[PDB]
C-alpha cells in the first residue's frame, strides 16, 4: 500500500484575469481506488476532467485532472485526495 | 481413471438426511457433483477443488457439501424434499478438461414410506413344447406386488451373472392402476439352447434387488419391515 | 439453454444410418464431446472435437464440428439394437479444470431390430415350485406386430422386449401374460392382440 | 524504437465485484481506452485502427470481448482453488505489447503483476513465474498451462498479430507521432528560482540556469509532469542566496526551436 504524490500546476504561464488550465497530477499510490477533488476556495469545481487511469514501469498507478480556471489575487486552488493509505484527505494547493 | 458411488439406489423419505458419497482413486483434485433429471441435461449442484475446499455449482439450493479428504466427495441432503428426487452424478478430474463420471445414484424421495413392499419372485420353466419346435428354451421371472418401482432383475446361472438372452421389461406394469398406491409387476426372459437347459448341472436364478427401508428406518405397522433385500427364485435344469 | 439438440427423439430400423445435431451459443467453445447413455446407466464418451473445424471417428460413429456455426453432427453408420439409447451433447468452455461443462437434454434413438426369421407362438410355462401357477409366452413374432394391454383387469400382459442370444446371433421378440385366476387359458391370453396369422397353440 | 503497451487493471473486491480497465499507449501517446462500462475498445486517435481492414478489427474487439469475461471469471475460479491461502481484495495488472526496432525486427512481452508485485510472464510456449514469485503460485501455472487453446493464442499474438499491427499504427500515426510542439517558458521564485517550461514535444529537453556563458552545478530538473493535450511540462530550479537573482538566464533547448534557444533573463 503506497501513499499518492500530488503535484499542482497551470498548462500555461498565470496571469492574473486571463483564462488557463489548471493540472493536478496525482501518482505513485496503490490500490487504483481513490477518489480527487479540484477546489476553488475550499468549494468544489464541478467540471473536472480526468485522463484515464494508467500504470507505470513500476507497476504504481497515476491519472491526471485538469479544469479550466481563472488565476486572480484573491483566489485559491486546490487538489484534495482521499485514497485508504492516509487517514486523512490530503489537500495540496497550487502555488507557483 | 476410475470413479465409484454409493448408494447406488436409495428410496427416502421427506425430512430424511441423505448422504450420497463418491470415492476416486485418481489423485485428481477435483470434483463434481451434478443431477440429471428428464428434459434437463446434467446441472452441477457443488463442486470441489482439494480436500477441505467446497463451491457452490449452478442450483446449490437444498444440498450441502462435503470433501474430508483427496478421495472422498459428498452431498449430503440435510432435509430430504420429493424435488430431490433424481439420479446423481459424480465426477472427478485433474487440471486438464477431461471430466470423469462416476456410474449415477438414483434417488427416490416418498412423501411416505407406508406402501413400501418388496416383491415376490417366480421362475417359470420351459415349455417342453418351445424345446421341440425351436430347440430353445425360455425360461420367465416374475417380480411382483412390490413398492415403489426401484428393482434391479438380474439373471445368474452357476452363480455368474449372464447378459446375453436377456430380455427384462423396461417399464415396471402397475398392478391397480386405477390406485396412487398401486403395487407393481416386472417380468423378464432368459433364453438358452435347449441342450443348456437339458444339463442338470446348470443351476438358474433369477434376482431381484430390491430397495426399500435402511435397518434405521422406523417402522410402526403389523407386517414385517420392507428393507432393502434380494429376492430370488431358482432351478436347476433337467433332461 | 445454450446447447440444443435435435431431434428430440427418433425411430430407425435396424441397419439404417442416422444424425443427430448440437447446436450451442456457449462462448467461448473450446472442446464438445458426445456421450452415449443406455437406460438405467451411465456416461459413455464416444468422441471428442476440438479443433475449428473438426471430425472424428469410433467405428461406427462419426462426428463433425464446425465452430464458426456453432454446431455439430454424429452419424451412427449402420445402426445394432444396442445403439438404443441417449446422445448427449457437451460443450466445454475451456481447455482446462476452470472451464465448466454445458450439457445437452439428449436425443433419444430407437433402434427397431431386424427378425428375420419369424415363427410366432403361445407357450405355458409352468412355476419352478407350485405346479398350478402359469404364465403364458408369446414369443418369436415379427417387429410389425404391437402387443396391446388386456381387457381385463385381473389379467396381466407385459409389453414387447427383444433378446439378444449373442453367441447365436439370434434375436427374439416375447411378451408375457398372466392372470390370479384359474379358469385362464393361453388361448384367451392374447386375444385382444393383432397376433398373425399363423401362430402356433400347442396343446 | 517505439514500445507499445497494452495495460490491463482489474479489481476484484469480492466474490461477486469486479472491474476491468485498460488503455493502450504507442510510445507516450495513448490510442484505445477500455473502460469496465463499455462494450466496446474506443480509438483515442483517428488512427488507432492502423492498418487493419474493418473485418478485421471486429474480429479482433469480439475476440477481447470475450477475453474481458473469461479472465475475470478465471482469476474467481483460481481464488476458489487457492483457498484459503489468497483472499480479497485483489488487484491483477497486465502489461502486454512488443517494441519495434530498426528493420523488420521485435520483441513481446506479456508481464502479469499481482498485489502490484512482478509475478508471472507467458515466455516462449507458456506461462512461468519469475524470481521472488511465491510458490503458491505454481498451481496456477500449472492450471493455465494445461489450456494449450490459450497457448496458442498468446504465442500467435506476441508472435504475430501485435507486431504485425504495431507496424501498421506507425504508418498510420507517422504525422502525430512525429509532431513538434514548441515549449513556452516562464520564471518565479520561492522564499529558490523556478524556470517552468511548458507544451512542448517530444519529450528530449535541456533547460539550465545561466549566468551568461557558463552553467551552474546546482540545478535540479523536477520529473517530467503531463498535459492534457499530450505536451510536456518540466521545471528546473536552482538555489542562490538572496541578491544574487541579477544576471541570471533560464535556457531551454528543444528540437522544436530549430536551434532558436529561449533565453529568459530575471
Ligand atoms: C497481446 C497484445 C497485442 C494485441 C494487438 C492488438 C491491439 C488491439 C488493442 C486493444 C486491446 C485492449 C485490451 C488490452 C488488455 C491487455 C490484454 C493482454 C492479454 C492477452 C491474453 C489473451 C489470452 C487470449 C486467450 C483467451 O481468451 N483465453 C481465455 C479463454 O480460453 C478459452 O477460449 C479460447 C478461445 N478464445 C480465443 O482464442 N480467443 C482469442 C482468439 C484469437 C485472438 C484473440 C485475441 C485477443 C483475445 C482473445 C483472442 C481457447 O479455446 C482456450 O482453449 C479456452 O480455454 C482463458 O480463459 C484465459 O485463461 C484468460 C486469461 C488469460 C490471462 C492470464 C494472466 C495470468 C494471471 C495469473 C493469475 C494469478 C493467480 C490469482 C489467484
Ligand atoms: C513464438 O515465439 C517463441 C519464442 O519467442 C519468445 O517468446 C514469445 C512469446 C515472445 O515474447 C518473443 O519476443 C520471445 O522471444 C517460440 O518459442 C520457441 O518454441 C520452440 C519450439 O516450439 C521451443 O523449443 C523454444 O524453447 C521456444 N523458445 C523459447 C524462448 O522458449 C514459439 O514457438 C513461437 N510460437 C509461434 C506459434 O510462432
Ligand atoms: C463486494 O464488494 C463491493 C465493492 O466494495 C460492495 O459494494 C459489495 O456490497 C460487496 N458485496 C458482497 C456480497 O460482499
Ligand atoms: C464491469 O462490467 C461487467 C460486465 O458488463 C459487469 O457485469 C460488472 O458489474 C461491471 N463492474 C462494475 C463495478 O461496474
Amino acid at each position: 500500500q503506497k501513499t499518492p504524490q500530488i503535484q499542482v500546476y497551470s498548462r500555461h504561464p498565470p496571469e492574473n484575469g486571463k483564462p488557463n488550465i489548471l493540472n493536478c497530477y496525482v501518482t505513485q499510490f496503490h490500490p487504483p481506488h481513490i477518489e480527487i477533488q479540484m477546489l476553488k476556495n475550499g468549494k468544489k469545481i464541478p467540471k473536472v476532467e480526468m485522463s484515464d487511469m494508467s500504470f507505470s514501469k513500476d507497476w504504481s498507478f497515476y491519472i491526471l485532472a485538469h479544469t479550466e480556471f481563472t488565476p486572480t489575487e484573491t483566489d485559491t486552488y486546490a487538489c484534495r485526495v482521499k485514497h485508504a493509505s492516509m487517514a486523512e484527505p490530503k489537500t495540496v494547493y497550487w502555488d507557483r | 481413471a476410475a470413479v465409484t458411488q454409493s448408494p447406488r439406489n436409495k428410496v427416502a423419505v421427506t425430512g430424511g438426511k441423505v448422504t450420497l458419497s463418491c470415492n476416486q482413486t485418481n489423485n485428481h483434485n477435483n470434483m463434481y457433483w451434478y443431477r440429471q433429471d428428464t428434459g434437463h441435461g446434467l446441472r452441477l449442484i457443488h463442486y470441489s477443488y482439494g480436500a477441505g475446499s467446497t463451491e457452490k455449482g449452478d442450483i446449490p439450493d437444498g444440498y450441502k457439501a462435503s470433501r474430508p479428504s483427496q478421495e472422498n466427495f459428498s452431498l449430503i441432503l440435510e432435509l430430504a424434499t420429493p424435488s430431490q428426487t433424481s439420479v446423481y452424478f459424480c465426477a472427478s478430474g485433474d487440471e486438464g478438461y477431461t471430466q470423469y463420471f462416476g456410474p449415477g445414484t438414483r434417488l427416490l424421495v416418498l412423501e411416505d414410506l407406508r406402501n413400501v413392499t418388496p416383491p415376490k419372485v417366480s421362475l417359470f420353466e420351459p415349455s417342453k413344447a418351445e424345446i421341440s419346435h425351436t430347440q430353445k428354451a425360455t425360461l420367465v421371472c416374475l417380480a411382483t406386488g412390490f413398492y415403489p418401482d426401484h428393482v434391479e432383475l438380474s439373471w445368474w446361472v452357476n452363480g455368474k451373472e449372464v447378459h446375453s438372452g436377456v430380455c427384462t421389461d423396461p417399464q415396471p406394469l402397475k398392478e391397480q392402476p386405477a390406485l396412487n398406491d398401486s403395487r407393481y409387476s416386472l417380468s423378464s426372459r432368459l433364453r438358452v439352447s435347449a441342450t443348456f437347459w437339458q444339463n442338470p448341472r446348470n443351476h438358474f436364478r433369477c434376482q431381484v434387488q430390491f430397495y426399500g427401508l435402511s435397518e434405521n428406518d422406523e417402522w410402526t405397522q403389523d407386517r414385517a419391515k420392507p428393507v432393502t433385500q434380494i429376492v430370488s427364485a431358482e432351478a436347476w435344469g433337467r433332461a | 439453454t445454450q446447447v440444443e439438440q435435435s431431434p428430440q427423439s427418433l425411430v430407425v430400423r435396424q441397419g439404417e444410418n442416422c444424425v443427430l445435431q448440437c447446436n450451442y451459443s456457449v462462448t467461448p467453445d473450446n472442446h464438445l464431446r458426445w456421450f452415449k447413455q443406455d437406460t438405467g446407466k451411465g456416461l459413455v464418451s464416444l468422441t471428442v472435437l476440438v479443433d475449428q473445424k473438426d471430425k472424428t471417428s469410433n467405428g461406427r460413429y462419426s462426428a463433425t464440428l464446425d465452430k464458426d456455426a456453432k454446431h455439430s453432427t454424429l452419424h451412427i453408420t449402420a445402426t445394432l439394437l444396442d445403439d438404443t439409447a441417449t446422445y448427449i451433447c457437451v460443450v466445454g468452455d475451456r481447455g482446462s479444470a476452470l472451464g465448466r461443462l454445458h450439457f445437452g437434454a439428449g436425443t433419444q434413438l430407437i433402434v427397431i431390430p431386424d427378425i428375420q426369421n419369424p415363427d410366432p407362438a403361445v407357450y405355458q410355462l409352468r412355476d419352478s415350485k407350485s405346479s398350478d401357477k402359469s404364465v403364458c409366452l408369446f414369443t418369436d413374432f415379427d417387429s410389425q406386430t404391437n402387443v396391446s394391454q388386456s381387457k381385463d383387469s385381473d389379467v396381466y400382459i407385459t409389453d414387447k422386449c427383444v433378446l439378444d442370444m449373442r453367441s447365436m446371433d439370434f434375436k427374439s421378440n416375447s411378451a408375457v401374460a398372466w392372470s390370479n385366476k384359474s379358469d385362464f387359458a393361453c388361448a384367451n391370453a392374447f386375444n385382444n392382440s393383432i397376433i398373425p396369422e399363423d401362430t402356433f397353440f400347442p396343446s | 524504437n517505439y514500445t507499445f503497451r497494452c495495460l490491463q487493471m482489474s479489481s476484484f473486491a469480492n466474490r461477486s465485484w469486479s472491474r476491468t480497465d485498460s488503455v493502450v499507449w504507442l510510445g507516450d501517446l495513448q490510442t484505445h481506452r477500455w473502460s469496465n462500462d463499455s462494450a466496446t475498445i474506443s480509438f483515442t486517435k483517428p488512427w488507432s485502427q492502423g492498418k487493419l481492414s474493418n473485418q478485421q478489427w471486429e474480429k479482433l474487439q469480439h475476440m477481447f470481448q470475450v477475453y474481458r469475461v473469461s479472465f475475470t471469471r478465471d482469476i474467481q475460479e483460481l481464488v476458489k482453488m487457492m483457498s484459503p491461502k489468497e483472499d480479497y481484495p485483489i488487484e491483477i495488472q497486465l502489461s502486454a505489447g512488443c517494441e519495434m526496432y530498426p528493420g523488420n525486427a521485435s520483441e513481446s512481452f506479456l508481464h502479469v503483476a499481482f498485489q502490484g508485485k512482478y509475478v508471472v510472464r507467458f515466455w516462449g510456449t507458456s506461462w512461468q513465474t519469475v524470481p521472488g514469485a511465491p510458490s503458491w503460485l505454481d498451481l496456477p501455472i500449472k492450471v493455465l498451462n494445461a489450456d494449450q487453446g490459450t497457448s496458442a493464442t498468446v504465442q500467435m499474438l506476441l508472435n504475430d498479430t501485435c507486431p504485425l499491427f504495431v507496424r501498421g499504427l506507425l504508418e498510420a500515426g507517422k504525422s502525430d507521432l512525429e509532431k513538434q510542439e514548441k515549449p513556452v517558458a516562464w520564471l518565479s521564485s520561492v522564499p529558490q528560482l523556478v524556470c517552468h517550461v511548458s507544451g512542448f514535444y517530444p519529450k528530449p529537453v535541456w533547460v539550465m540556469w545561466m549566468r551568461g556563458d557558463q552553467e551552474q552545478q546546482g540545478t535540479h530538473r523536477g520529473d517530467f509532469l503531463p498535459n492534457a493535450d499530450e505536451t510536456w511540462y518540466l521545471q528546473a530550479t536552482l538555489d542562490v542566496e538572496a541578491g544574487e537573482e541579477a544576471g541570471l538566464a533560464c535556457r531551454v533547448k528543444h528540437s522544436s526551436l530549430g536551434g532558436q534557444d529561449i533565453i529568459l533573463y530575471w
